[PDB]
RNA sequence: CUUGGAUUUACUGAAGACUAACUACUGCGAAAGCAUUUACCAAGGACGUUUUCAUUAAUCAAGAACGAAAGUUAGGGGAUC
RNA sequence: AUAACUGGCUUGUGGCAGUCAAGCGUUCAUAGCGACAUUGCUUUUUGAUUCUUCGAUGUCGGCUCUUCCUAUCAUACCGAAGCAGAAUUCGGUAAGCGUUGGAUUGUUCACCCACUAAUAGGGAACGUGAGCUGGGUUUAGACCGUCGUGAGACAGGUUAGUUU
RNA sequence: GGGUAAACGGCGGGAGUAACUAUGACUCUCUUAAGGUAGCCAAAUGCCUCGUCAUCUAAUUAGUGACGCGCAUGAAUGGAUUAACGAGAUUCCCACUGUCCCUAUCUACUAUCUAGCGAAACCACAGCCAAGGGAACGGGCUUGGCAGAAUCAGCGGGGAAAGAAGACCCUGUUGAGCUUGACUCUAGUUUGACAUUGUGAAAAGUUUUUACUUAUUCAAUGAAGCGGAGCUGGAGGUCAAACUCCACGUUCUAGCAUUAAGCC
RNA sequence: AGUGGGGAAAGGUUCCAUGUCAACAGCAGUUGGACAUGGGUUAGUCGAUCCUAAGAGAUGGGGAAGCUCCGUUUCAACGUGCUUGAUUUUUCAGGCCAACCAUCGAAAGGGAAUCCGGUUAAAAUUCCGGAACUUGGAUAUGGAUUCUUCACGGCAACGUAACUGAAUGUGGAGACGUCGGCGUGAGCCCUGGGAGGAGUUAUCUUUUCUUCUUAACAGCUUAUCACCCUGGAAUUGGUUUAUCCGGAGAUGGGGUCUUAUGGCUGGAAGAGCGCGGUAAUUUUGCCGCGUCCGGUGCGCUUACGACGGUCCUUGAAAAUCCACAGGAAGGAAUAGUUUUCAUGCCAAGUCGUACUCAUAACCGCAGCAGGUCUCCAAGGUUAACAGCCUCUAGUUGAUAGAAUAAUGUAGAUAAGGGAAGUCGGCAAAAUAGAUCCGUAACUUCGGGAUAAGGAUUGGCUCUAAGGAUCGGAACGAUCAACUUAGAACUGGUACGGACAAGGGGAAUCUGACUGUCUAAUUAAAACAUAGCAUUG
RNA sequence: AAUAGGGUGAAGCCAGAGGAAACUCUGGUGGAGGCUCGUAGCGGUUCUGACGUGCAAAUCGAUCGUCGAAUUUGGGUAUAGG
């Protein structure tokens, strides 16, 4: 079944810290304990380790991330900036 | 009164840094000849939690040009940096995230870190987690580079400064809560002696500027000038403005 | 606000917005709405058809998607109003 | 040499009691009262003073227990009435004998509920802490309000605080 | 002169009114600024005060709910709430009971008596009362009551009992902790001048600016490739003759590169 | 989770024997941790010693009047360098390097190597007996290897008795948190048969208790994981208690490896143990028999393994040892090489080692109800390492005797009432385990909650369900653990029968919570805190 | 280096039931948490108990707080009197 309503991954708080702190570590914490997939191998094995690591399980790869996510919007951004600018310096 | 916590610091006895699980300085490369004229090449071996900071550093090979040698470099990874990545550094290195490049190398708008205040430092600028400088523009004739800094500052660097092309990797560490007393213990655990933090508010007159009183006050501002000696700079030290922070600045 | 050089003048730069004129009893979209260029991504109506399937359809309690502006929460920006 | 208890002097003040008799009391000064005045007593109030104690007399109240006073609330016997009876009021001898259970308050004080013959008032170092208790006050912790630039003040409130 | 209150802080006195009565919705003026907004309240903050109303009780200075010109509530000197939590403070109800009415009984260890062992506090001298006077509360003095050896267990009236040169209060030309716009200074820091301190140019009337590098200062490296020139190409369109500029061995890949081959 | 058996710190002879009682052991004393006299601590393998940790601290320098301060490789010309071929010419020839590197800093970190039996009045992983091991050195024989000079085999994972390898380099080991369940082993617990011994025996009891053991070390064998070969997968399959894996090659078939752990054998029955029969003032024994074969598990403790969870927390260093890369140098045929294969020879210094480790060996003035770190851990009941009873072991120590007034201290009970007591329900009482039922407001949706409120519970006799291994089977054979559910009967209606073990509810003030402080009068509303904001 | 035994039952995972979709319901499994009852441990609430010329210059008894982490603790080391 159905174990809670809301709370999710963040059960295990019980009533403390207020429920704006709750759920806004719940967003944060399904994605830092999500499996991603794998850029390398292809599979979805890619796990966190500490903040930023992030390893496959699979392929022994570890890549540098975000503290919660694989990749974070601001490191997409500059990927696209410095592959424009590497084309244009590049013709 | 007494010498108060401000002071106490300085004489750095149970004040030092925590650094016996650190993994050493993370540095670019001493600049050098491979740096100044071409590129050199090298391999990313490890990339490791270093305690008390919220960014990975990467563990990178180079072979020594000098002599039959390896040289096992500390960088602070940026985001999107692997195990097995070849990483260049040099004035004719790629523009590529983790290469090393002069600052007058890269074209405005590039996202750098780990910049050089100086040509040769080994790095001092957006060193810390999720940060980064922006290359604002050229000033060929003087050679001269305008960056702008994580706090929003515009600097003025040699072009020969070196940086890291990306954005430092572990970003977004601050969005998360810490929900617990005992989260910024073992923060501060591997880091130094600065928490818990007793309010000057809340000692005596002996203990800090802000203690005593029949009610827990500050008495008077506790604006101070910066001008101000040891055992007063206790509060906002040469503030120029106060209060809650209406509009843009 | 201004003899501490305001306002005005030329050149240069930076920020955010916004896309004038063209602009119409004209177009597109389910509506809310949509107006600088180009690329990419996936849609769409109409028309044309001596293509194909053959009733698969119309409207719909329950149940869903979208939904101007203002407003709320948290980051970033904060030129002008 | 000097304040904050008791005690001592004093008795303004507090309390209690007289004398006179203008009035009140259907009439009628004096059954019961009694103005304007005036004489006292008491030490159960509070002042005044600063004599004793600062090489320390344990500073609130309650609980417990004994005793004493009488300016008698009840009980005994009586005198008087604006005493028909019933009830009540004034007074005498009288302290022999009793004078309570509770709600609120740390209270002394107070105020209600109820019983009762009655629920009188006081003293004994404002009886009584090597009898207790420790709620209050009055060390050091802490909060508030007002005051102070502040350290801090408050004879204001609040909570916790070793009884040999 | 300007800015700043999630800086310290502050947020008041005054002047009139509605076809019964009561109330007052109805404007300007002063203090160095604003004049207490949203909320909350006789609250741990309200003096008066045991405020007034309701509820709770037989009875409530307690409790709760209301009210609010609030001595002296009020917004990160944070305001109002708030599930959960609390050896925090408080009120009521059920259960429970010796807390009580109102005491009784029982057990062990004491106390008790013996053998052995054996301290201490304290001590002017000592130890019956009543009154008097007296440093105004006597064990001693005066006047009375009285008064008979030696003692044991208890007891807490008295010894203004013991414990401590009162910790409260005042005095002292005695301190110390703390504070500040006290008096007098001071580390630090800031500002100017002189020295360190030399070599040039230009312009202002000695001052300002910028050129040099060797003094001095900062940093790095196991002091490794600096400065100038020259070999080689790519270019400018070459108008003499090759001048100027650029480059001059490493980029799909988690491999290897060390102790010179070769030529003269 | 001891009043048992050891240790670390600390003590220092308190240890053991003999004698002994003046003092001390708050009575006593023939006794003693007292007093007197002697005796007693045996190491190549256990520690120290060595390494580095936080840190301490010389040198070169730079301050400081100076006592000294800074600094730890720093603005330093920093090797008492090594490795060889030697030379006997006691001279040399060179070849490489010199980032870092004084030193001190752990009897709980890291680290070369030992076990069993016996022995003393008191020592033992130290002595005796036997059996091993490490390091350093020396060194010969056997084996191995070479005429294809520096070995072969396997497709491979890799195997082996060996089976060149300098400078220099790269790696590995040293070397690492915590929790959760699962699996395996060991020791312990439980239990069947047999061979002994003891106990009970009115009656019953093929009974109750007890012995039946196996060290380090050597050889062979033994494993989850991992890896290799084959093969080519959807009708997706394999698979854990826990859902992860497979065209980046699963299932299936066949193999390789680590040896953690177990088995067999040697050690080793000759030892130890249990019995029986004898020797003798007797040092000390001698003889005979036996010492065997099993089973069981949600058992306990502990070690290991494969996994899973967790962190804005990711959980030492160094000495030291090995492998690999590299290819210097040197190597045979009538002979050459190597001590990483076997065997053989020699040596291992210094200091500690007794005893206590606590209600009497330490610190609190003391033989003080205080304080002081840690290891091992039987049976029953039970969730339980709690409480209660018991086995092994250890104690029976604490002045005693006689009585049993008051007042105490610790503990009980009490008719009827039930907080009227008191500042105040202070103190006490009441509740309490388990199973089943039932559970409100409010809520941050997580809680509140064991809310509140009810029923049952013993003993005995039964019934049912829940598994394993074999046999080609929805069935037979054998074996096996305690859980759950139902029924009858039964009794002074008792039954979590001792032990153990929540009282609950309606509200207000206040602090969000967990946490912290006034050692020795204040634990709180105080501090901290996450969150928020401001300043440089 | 140390920390019985229970309760509760967060993610993730398996199966079933319902739905056009967007998605919902149920039963298991699992074993989270500065969670909870409660030993050892650490602390020290109340009796304002004992004692108060003590066993003790802070103890004793019951009662109590907490008990898997901001936990408890040995040793080494650092900080020294305005
Ligand atoms: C002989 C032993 C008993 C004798 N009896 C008699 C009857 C009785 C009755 C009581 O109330 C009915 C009672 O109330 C308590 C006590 C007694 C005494 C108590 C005593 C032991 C007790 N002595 C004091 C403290 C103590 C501490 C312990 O550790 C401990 O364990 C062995 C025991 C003790
Ligand atoms: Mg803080
Ligand atoms: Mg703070
Ligand atoms: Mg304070
Ligand atoms: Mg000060
Ligand atoms: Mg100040
Ligand atoms: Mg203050
Ligand atoms: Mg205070
Ligand atoms: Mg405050
Ligand atoms: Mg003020
Ligand atoms: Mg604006
Ligand atoms: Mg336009
Ligand atoms: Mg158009
Ligand atoms: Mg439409
Ligand atoms: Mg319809
Ligand atoms: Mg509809
Ligand atoms: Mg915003
Ligand atoms: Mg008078
Ligand atoms: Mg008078
Ligand atoms: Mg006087
Ligand atoms: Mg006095
Ligand atoms: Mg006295
Ligand atoms: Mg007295
Ligand atoms: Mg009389
Ligand atoms: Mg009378
Ligand atoms: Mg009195
Ligand atoms: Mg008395
Ligand atoms: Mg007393
Ligand atoms: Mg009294
Ligand atoms: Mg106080
Ligand atoms: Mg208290
Ligand atoms: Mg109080
Ligand atoms: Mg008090
Ligand atoms: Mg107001
Ligand atoms: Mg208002
Ligand atoms: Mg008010
Ligand atoms: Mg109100
Ligand atoms: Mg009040
Ligand atoms: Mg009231
Ligand atoms: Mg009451
Ligand atoms: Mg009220
Ligand atoms: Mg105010
Ligand atoms: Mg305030
Ligand atoms: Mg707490
Ligand atoms: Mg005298
Ligand atoms: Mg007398
Ligand atoms: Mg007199
Ligand atoms: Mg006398
Ligand atoms: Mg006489
Ligand atoms: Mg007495
Ligand atoms: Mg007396
Ligand atoms: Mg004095
Ligand atoms: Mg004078
Ligand atoms: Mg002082
Ligand atoms: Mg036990
Ligand atoms: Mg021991
Ligand atoms: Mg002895
Ligand atoms: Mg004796
Ligand atoms: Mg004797
Ligand atoms: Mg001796
Ligand atoms: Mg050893
Ligand atoms: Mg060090
Ligand atoms: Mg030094
Ligand atoms: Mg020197
Ligand atoms: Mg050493
Ligand atoms: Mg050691
Ligand atoms: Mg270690
Ligand atoms: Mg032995
Ligand atoms: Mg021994
Ligand atoms: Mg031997
Ligand atoms: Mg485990
Ligand atoms: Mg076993
Ligand atoms: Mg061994
Ligand atoms: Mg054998
Ligand atoms: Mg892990
Ligand atoms: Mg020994
Ligand atoms: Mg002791
Ligand atoms: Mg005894
Ligand atoms: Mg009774
Ligand atoms: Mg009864
Ligand atoms: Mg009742
Ligand atoms: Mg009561
Ligand atoms: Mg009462
Ligand atoms: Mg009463
Ligand atoms: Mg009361
Ligand atoms: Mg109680
Ligand atoms: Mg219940
Ligand atoms: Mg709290
Ligand atoms: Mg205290
Ligand atoms: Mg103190
Ligand atoms: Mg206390
Ligand atoms: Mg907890
Ligand atoms: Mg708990
Ligand atoms: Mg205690
Ligand atoms: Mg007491
Ligand atoms: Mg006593
Ligand atoms: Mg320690
Ligand atoms: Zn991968």
């Amino acid at each position: 079944t159905k174990r809670t309503k809301k709370v999710g991954i963040t059960g295990k708080f019980g009533v403390r810290y207020g429920s704006s702190l709750r759920r806004q570590t719940k967003k944060l914490e399904v994605q830092q304990h999500a499996k991603y997939d794998c850029s390398f191998c292809g599979k979805r094995t890619v796990q966190r380790g500490a903040t930023g690591i992030w390893n496959c399980k699979s392929c022994k790869k570890t890549v540098a991330g975000g503290a919660y996510t694989v990749s974070t919007a601001a490191a997409a951004t500059v990927r696209s900036t410095i592959r424009r600018l590497r084309e244009l310096a590049e013709a | 009164g007494r010498v108060i916590r401000n002071q106490r610091k300085g004489a750095g006895s149970i004040f030092t840094s925590h650094t016996r699980l650190r993994k050493g300085a993370a540095k670019l490369r001493t600049l050098d000849y491979a740096e100044r004229h071409g590129y050199i090449r090298g391999v990313v071996k490890q990339i490791i939690h270093d305690p008390g900071r919220g960014a990975p550093l990467a563990k990178v090979a180079f072979r020594d040009p000098y002599k039959y040698k390896l040289r096992e470099e500390t960088f602070i990874a940026n985001e999107g940096v692997y195990t097995g990545q070849f990483i260049y550094a040099g004035k004719k290195a790629s523009l590529n995230v983790g290469n090393i490049l002069p600052l007058g190398a890269c074209p405005e708008g590039t996202i750098v870190s780990n910049v050089e205040e100086k040509v040769g430092d080994r790095g001092a600028l957006g060193r810390t987690s999720g940060n980064y400088v922006i290359i604002i523009g050229h000033n060929p004739d003087e050679n001269k580079t305008r960056v702008k800094l994580p706090s929003g500052a515009k600097k003025i660097i040699s072009s020969d400064a070196r940086g890291v092309i990306g954005v430092v990797a572990g970003g977004g560490r601050i969005d998360k809560p810490l929900l617990k007393a005992g989260r910024a213990f073992h923060k501060y655990k591997v880091k130094r002696n600065s928490w818990p933090k007793t309010r000057g508010v809340a000692m005596n007159p002996v203990d800090h500027p802000h203690g005593g009183g029949n009610h827990q006050h500050i008495g008077k501002a506790s604006t101070i000038s910066r001008g101000a000696v040891s055992g007063q700079k206790a509060g906002l030290i040469a503030a120029r403005r106060t209060g809650l922070l209406r509009g843009t600045q």
